[PDB]
């Protein structure tokens, strides 16, 4: 399912 | 980039990140790591942030043609698949070849040296995403490997609410959901994962519970799917 | 792109456009054009759509970098900023190269005259956007000639519920406002553009009514914006 | 203000 976003620091 | 000082290379990555310029943000971080200095934690999570939105939209469009490539069986859809999927593949390699040239050997603290092992983890779960038959048993393992060398460490050196330890049995979890064909092994993961953090809250200030809490709920999120 | 199919050059700008691959669709319409045959009304759309999603990501970086600067006033913002300013150039002089070498010239119709004649005003207009001082002059007179053009062509050869016509007027209409300094323009454009739409809606299909009020709000929620 | 959004075929 979900990984950690980890998109915006 | 290594006309670049290192500073301005830190620099530029926070304002490409501000800008949304991730593809910029992934090469200053690649030219800061190239000058062989250890990376703090901000500079740590720059570098984090930079590939995973790289790599992040190439998984994205990877599955879109897939999909589409599946429905259809020219050779159009199959020739772009593939191009997304070497450019997908040149990327996961760059981001290992900086872990391993020499991030990881360097790393010596607890929160350096899980996080790298955590983003090693990472990108050969990306790279098995994407992979067929054998090479995907050997790629299988090396992420299995990065990832539970990760796990000993963030037992033995981190408290059950650290948000890297959260994060790491997050994405180990989703590892065995979806990639190593262990739902069992991700829902029992994310189960004691969230216990054992749920139990070790009580000792956190109202900053650091928002993080863990955070995450923690990312692993009721996935539960809730699986089962 | 010279050694690919022009049809498979077409059919890649389409799958990268599901998988919102917007640099890989432009470099695909480029090889189009580049085989030199004219376009058809598909492939001018696929053509604008590719290189906007461009530019458009191009200028959002640069007005949020422009933005930083500003408060500023070390070199790595105004250098970041220049560098996403020369992209962005690059981008605007090589779609306006596409529409001079040769697409203006071989376009006789009304319909791809008008879209390609738009087209250049749309790119010397995001020129402008960049440009100080006195080559400011010179790109603002080539983005306002290349609009009056297209306007007298559509005025004399489409009715005033064409999209494209009422496309090309809001934009003029965005050029007097933002780019020529005169509000008072922009806003007698848009009026009128709106009130000739609205007595021509009778003669449309659904389909076509569709199509022209929607452009038709655009004007009216400028109008809003801007009394 | 606004121009043809022209971001989706
Ligand atoms: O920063 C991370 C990032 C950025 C963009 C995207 N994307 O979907 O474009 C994603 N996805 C892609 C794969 C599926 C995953 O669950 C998340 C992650
Ligand atoms: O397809 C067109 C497209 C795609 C993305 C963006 N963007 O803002 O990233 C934009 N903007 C940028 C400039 C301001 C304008 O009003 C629209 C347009």
């Amino acid at each position: 399912a979900g990984s950690i976003p980890g998109r915006r620091s | 980039m290594g006309s670049m000082e290192r500073a301005s290379l830190i620099q530029k990555a926070k304002l490409a990140e501000q800008a949304e310029r991730y593809e910029d943000m992934a090469a200053f971080m690649k030219g800061a790591v190239e000058k062989g200095e250890e990376l703090s934690c901000e500079e740590r999570n720059l570098l984090s942030v930079a590939y995973k939105n790289v790599v992040g939209g190439q998984r994205a469009a990877w599955r879109v043609l897939s999909s589409i490539e599946q429905k259809s069986n020219g050779p159009e859809v199959r020739e772009y698949r593939e191009k997304v999927e070497t450019e997908l593949q040149g990327v996961c390699d760059t981001v290992l070849g900086l872990l391993d040239s020499h991030l990881i050997k360097e790393a010596g603290d607890a929160e350096s040296r899980v996080f790298y092992l955590k983003m090693k983890g990472d990108y050969y779960r990306y790279l098995a995403e994407v992979a067929t038959g054998d090479d995907k048993k050997r790629i299988i393992d090396s992420a299995r490997s990065a990832y539970q060398e990760a796990m000993d460490i963030s037992k033995k050196e981190m408290p059950p609410t650290n948000p890297i330890r959260l994060g790491l049995a997050l994405n180990f979890s989703v590892f065995h959901y979806e990639i190593a064909n262990s739902p069992e092994e991700a829902i029992s993961l994310a189960k004691t994962t969230f216990d054992e953090a749920m139990a070790d809250l009580h000792t956190l200030s109202e900053d650091s519970y928002k993080d863990s809490t955070l995450i923690m709920q990312l692993l009721r999120d996935n539960l809730t799917l699986w089962t």
